[PDB]
């Protein structure tokens, strides 16, 4: 589970505490340490293993299954069409990335950023993060024709961070938004961009 | 590649391990290796065949996958896993096949369809696994550059070659000295014959020798050699060298003299027997030299003496052979042996669906003309055609 | 020596399931196993070699463990590991070989080598697993005093041999009775032949018979039993008993009469045939007697007649016989077949490194000579140094 | 077109430098300058090939730059490296042949393909680095306008000339005077023939010259010049200058007398030797000037007199010659030579190809007829061909 | 082994950048590396030698790091440091040697002696480094199973081969007709004569053809081609073809007439070039094929009339001739050229150590045994045998 962190001594205190005998502090650090090198290599009582190889298959599936956060998104600077589903109604959603880099942000923000992104942004071009997102739906049709959404980006650069990237979504349904002054005249939605979170 | 393998030993270990009533803690270990498998998958397209007749099906992927609990394998549980995996079977056979055919002058030894070249993609080797057959064992080792190593009973190294050396001859035909022979798979049958009967040879000794290069080296070879060459030891009536006329061939058979068979590699003797028939080991060579002699009888019963006469007519030949049949031996390189199957599943497919000759094959994979001219390029595509047929035996056969 | 066995299927399976990809969870079991192995090991030092030509090696053991860690396997991690899976192989093999090439007469089962005898010690005992190599399956069953067993096709069973017995003769050699044949690997071939055809025989009848005894039992052996033996079919100039002279043979074949095959077990009939050609099963045996009959042709057109007359000279020469083959049986014993690559194993590394006659096997492991003399110590060391062939074949071919 | 070159001294010190095991610091300077590529490129996309039997591929970019794991790096952090240089590999290769290819009359100096085109644009030059291969070197001082240079070993400078200049010459061909000679690659052999031994001629002395004009001026050579021409040492049957019949030459040889070599620049003698056989140097030189007599001997034993009487017909005809090699030199313009493939990887991809003859060089680039009429175009065109051919070469041989 | 590489371009770096004066800056990069050595050194021990005239060497490690301290470098700096590199180069030279001399059949590819044996462990990997020497830059190609290339200038491709072959002859040999050639190296010669100069030839034409099978393919070859071949242009007294008795030659030399080489790659024409002599490109091939014809000249003076008479004796013997050069070639197998100094240095080694005849290279290194029988084991131990004096001659020369 890629936890590169806790590892160490978290386990291991609770550990020796349940275990009840003796009141750690007092193990040399050498011993902690030791403790976990030989732990590491045992194999794992069936019932204990047997269940996380089973959270593991279906991971994927629930966070994309959440209503609140995405996986990514996407900018093309290139008038696109949005598309239509029965749930959402009106929305830009995309189902695939596939034709456009991948930047794994969690990479990104952990390690800092050499604005390879930042010159991508700059000279306009083609690019997709992944990994989970805040998120933002939004009904007002005019929003669309201001291209708010290819806005929230530029942010980023100032300092490196990347938390404040709420991306946006267009619930736009042919009812609760008051703006639909759209189906009355001939017309086609034209977002910017749009969203990984795949349909529940 | 090696990706590809995997797949099968996946279905197999599968339609083999999963059947009504099995304890799931059989293939707890198993069940998971499949599923990652699906998940790889399921969002590609794929797209086989396009050449002579063989059909072009397009598949695609979108599977569910399966449950883990369940301590025993109720028959329902089986109904719907055989279900999908009989997709899979019915893909790879289409998959193996259309890489099966396609050949490359240049990189003979690489991935050829648009099948499979997007398998060797990185995303999916994630699905790598078990690789103990015999045959993709020695693909790895290969292409890490190191040692191989095959193995076949009665190999199939000697193409075939049955001619005749006229040693001493005239127009008639009426006293000729010389050998015949039979080179073919794993055997050699030689017979020297002189139809003076050493009469006016030095010692009355006429030396013979067949010598027969080896296209590759054998080693750990297990050799049956025996006097006479059964297949020499007949009347025959044969066509002159210049195809002309025929010659008539009356044997009669005497034990060889001074037999010395020679295993060498390189020009160098490796293993050498001499007089000894019966089983012998040839450890490591790439050339053959068998030597024997007929030595004209020096003490003769009337009725032998009556077929060797002072002067011709000589009606009744001396005759002395050799038979030596290689049993088993490893080969560095691929070679079609009298057990395995692969050269004739290629050879099947091929013509089967009616494939085009292409530029490094001969016409019906033909083995005498493979084995003549074993290329480096014939062979790269010889082993990676080999590999696939043996991939595709371990689910179909 | 269990031991030994283990440390290779450790490779195999290593060598084969360990690569680019796969889930963890397909090796968890095996991993462990692995690393239990570096740290019995790690701390002791070996040594391999010092006969004859073969070099003398030293090798030590300290070795990291494996990361127990990882969901996947990363391409880093093979190649850290493969370094040192290296390291054992180029270990083993030279273990191998140095065992292989040591006999010994008092007790030729046990161990010889200063590296083997060391870890027959009971401190290593702790990595034996996985057993199911046809050959250490029947190594284990042998100690435990049970019934063993191998597979062999064309097994060799039958010591070079070629001769005759006249049982009739004269000086001329020109009227003659007997038979010749030719017993090898798992083929008889036996012919009677009688210059006079039966003429003066009760019921113009002359009998024949061929006896061969293994020198092992065969069990569950299929078997083609053909008539006539080609090899004795054509015209020969053979040597007399004595060596003082040579006789002809001039064949004329008929079919044998009252062709029995029996196939005994100490003395009795355990399957028993007549006149049965093509495929027979002999379940269990040590010992094959074919007996046959030249019978006269009661009738005869003119061309017959002709070869057969009432008083010498006798210029063809009736003869009636049979071919056996043994394709397939079961021996309890080790026996070299022509499948099987053992025999030539162990023959070759002998070879390779110029390693000096022992007193235990024949010059050159010579078949004949050995399955001739089949002693128990001459068995017991065979069948050691074969089980180290299998194990060694496991990962160098 | 710099550019260009870095792209590769890029992945050379790229796929040298980085290795399984090297500390970090060893390629921090470098890691740099490499990511510094990647980003300058993703976005735009190529178009390569579309000419003759050479594919048209399109090449598009999406990489991430690359980590930067601490204290040497780990096979892991290669492989994910490996895999992307091979696509600029396989790149650069499809580059280099395309521009490789073309060649204008005009402006046969500057870029062609639009794939190269396209790389002279400004937005690039944010690249180019270590210039230190010998010909980018000499690209760059001549863009500048300066004293460039190359260094060759045998340098081809002269175009293959085999002929004779009959000076005194009559219908039979019995008494001919004149010289006879082979130019070609770094090398001139020259005999000067007189039949008549100089008989009659002043001071009986026959004076020779040989003048051989090079197309482009050679600096710093050294050269081997030696007495005698063992070319035209020996009996010859040759076509008559008309091509109407053939004369008969047949030699004997006699040591050039005063023997001058002139090596002159501009109609100006830059170095003269004087019977100095051996090596010698010219240091600046766009002719060379071959001036040597046949002295009648004015001694001769009776063998010898015999060979030169004072009538006709004259028999043994009296030769004189010189052989000079040029083994290195230095020339300010590109030349084919005995050591660099250049010539040789712009003839190999155009023929590889099917690449159609074009405007600028000979059919087949041709040698001979380029060195011939080496036109400041022809020179320009083969400057960019060769400077890419050994760009090529630093990757690709 | 690429371990033992940087070992030396670390010293050679280093004895070449560290000196009296110099900013540390420009060694920064460097410093660091070198120690990062003596660590991953320190506390192991090594063993060198042992084999034949050999000595054998023991060698400990314990040695301070470097001032990483200073700005400028002060002479005592450098001493101090000078004095540690000379244990290690005396150390390198022993390493070099003691592998250089060892060869194997089985795996004659990996590392054979104690002393490297031990660095292709893991634990050394920590020292890999700049890899930009042409022989270790193709290692790693060829490991991970790539395209290589060396560049060689007058390489040594073919045997030593000096014969003829009468295609007419009789026994007093004073009309013959046939070849005779000179194959050495990177040169051919060959001339084709014809006592009779075709004067009852159809056409009045003789053809002649000379074929020459490489070992090994050549590419991107730059070839010089010439008419004429001077070594068979004198008369000579050969023996006949079975060594009884002597002939006479006397030529007299015609120009070739359609002359045609065709360079083939597995029987197919790859370059074909008519009567072209001077420089040529053979681009890939394996296969050289010379053709060319004597045509008796329609047209004659009386003196040329009269060397070939109607009738015998005929003392004239008409001969032509072709030369055929290779000045460069690319090959993907390791050979020796006219520049390199691998071949020697192996050859040298050995010789001064009198080391024994191995298993492997034929006696003495002999290049015409060893290109004549150039088999994968041989080229295996060779490229590695090479590889290594190129490591060693970075350092000792
Ligand atoms: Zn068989
Ligand atoms: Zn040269």
């Amino acid at each position: 589970l890629n936890l590169y962190q806790k590892k160490m001594k978290a386990i291991v205190e609770d550990f020796l505490k349940r275990l009840h005998i003796f009141d750690v502090a007092r193990v040399p650090d050498d011993q902690m340490y030791r403790l976990r090198d030989r732990l590491r290599l045992l194999p794992v009582e069936v019932r204990r293993l047997d269940i996380f190889n089973l959270i593991l298959m279906n991971m994927d599936q629930i966070e994309r299954a959440s209503d609140k956060i995405a996986q990514g998104v996407i900018i093309a600077y290139r008038d696109m069409q949005l598309e239509r589903d029965e749930m959402y109604g009106y929305v830009n959603i995309a189902r695939n990335l596939d034709g456009f880099q991948q930047i794994n942000l969690e990479e990104l923000m952990r390690t800092g950023d050499y604005a390879q992104i930042t010159n991508m942004l700059l000279n306009n071009q083609p690019v997709a993060l992944v990994g989970a997102l805040p998120f933002v739906t939004d009904s007002s049709v005019i929003s669309l024709i201001a291209k708010l959404d290819a806005t929230v980006f530029a942010q980023i650069v100032k300092l490196r961070k990347v938390d404040t990237l709420k991306p946006i979504l267009y619930k736009i349904n042919s009812d609760s938004n008051d703006f639909y002054l759209v189906a009355n005249y001939d017309w086609v939605p034209t977002s910017t961009t749009k969203v990984y979170k795949q349909v529940p | 590649m090696d990706v590809l393998y995997s797949l099968s030993k996946t279905l197999k270990d599968a339609r083999d391990k999963i059947v009504e009533g099995t304890l799931y803690s059989n293939v707890s270990d198993l069940i998971q290796q499949f599923n990652q498998m699906i998940i790889t998958m399921n969002g590609n397209e794929f797209q086989t065949g396009g050449i002579g007749n063989l059909p072009i099906r397009n598949w695609n992927f979108d599977f569910g996958l399966l449950g883990t609990t369940l301590l025993n394998l109720d028959a329902n549980y089986v109904e719907t896993a055989r279900n999908t995996i009989d997709y899979f079977v019915d893909f790879v056979d289409n998959v193996c096949m259309d890489e099966m055919v396609r050949e490359s002058q240049r990189n003979g030894i690489a991935p050829q369809s648009d099948s499979l070249i997007k398998l060797s993609g990185i995303k999916f080797k994630r699905i790598n696994f078990d690789n103990s057959s015999e045959y993709i064992e020695n693909w790895n080792l290969q292409n890490r550059r190191q040692r191989t190593g095959f193995t076949f009973h009665k190999p199939n190294i000697f193409p075939y070659s049955a001619s005749f050396t006229l040693n001493r001859s005239q127009p008639a035909h009426d006293n000729l000295m010389g050998t015949m022979w039979l080179n073919a798979g794993s055997e050699i049958q030689v017979a020297g014959f002189d139809y003076s009967c050493a009469i006016n040879a030095p010692a009355n000794t006429q030396q013979f020798e067949h010598i027969v290069q080896l296209r590759r080296v054998l080693t750990t070879a297990t050799i049956t050699l025996l006097p006479d060459a059964e297949r020499f030891s007949f009347p025959r009536v044969i066509t002159s060298a210049d195809g002309a006329t025929t010659w008539y061939f009356n044997p009669v058979i005497l034990r060889p003299n001074n037999v010395e068979i020679e295993f060498l590699l390189n020009g160098q003797i490796i293993n050498t027997y001499q007089a000894r028939f019966g089983t012998i080991i040839a450890r490591n060579f790439d050339t053959i030299r068998l030597s024997f002699q007929l030595m004209r009888p020096p003490n003769m019963t009337p009725a032998v003496a009556a077929l060797f006469p002072n002067a011709q007519p000589f009606e009744h030949h001396a005759t002395v052979g050799l038979t030596l049949r290689i049993e088993s031996a490893v080969c560095e390189s691929v070679l079609a042996d009298a057990s395995e199957t692969m050269l004739a599943n290629v050879t099947s497919v091929r013509q089967e669906y009616a494939i085009p000759v292409g530029p490094v094959f001969p016409p019906g994979m033909n083995w005498t003309d493979l084995i003549t001219n074993y290329s480096p390029s014939r062979e790269d595509n010889l082993q990676r055609v080999f590999t696939v047929a043996s991939i595709r035996s371990m689910l179909v056969k």
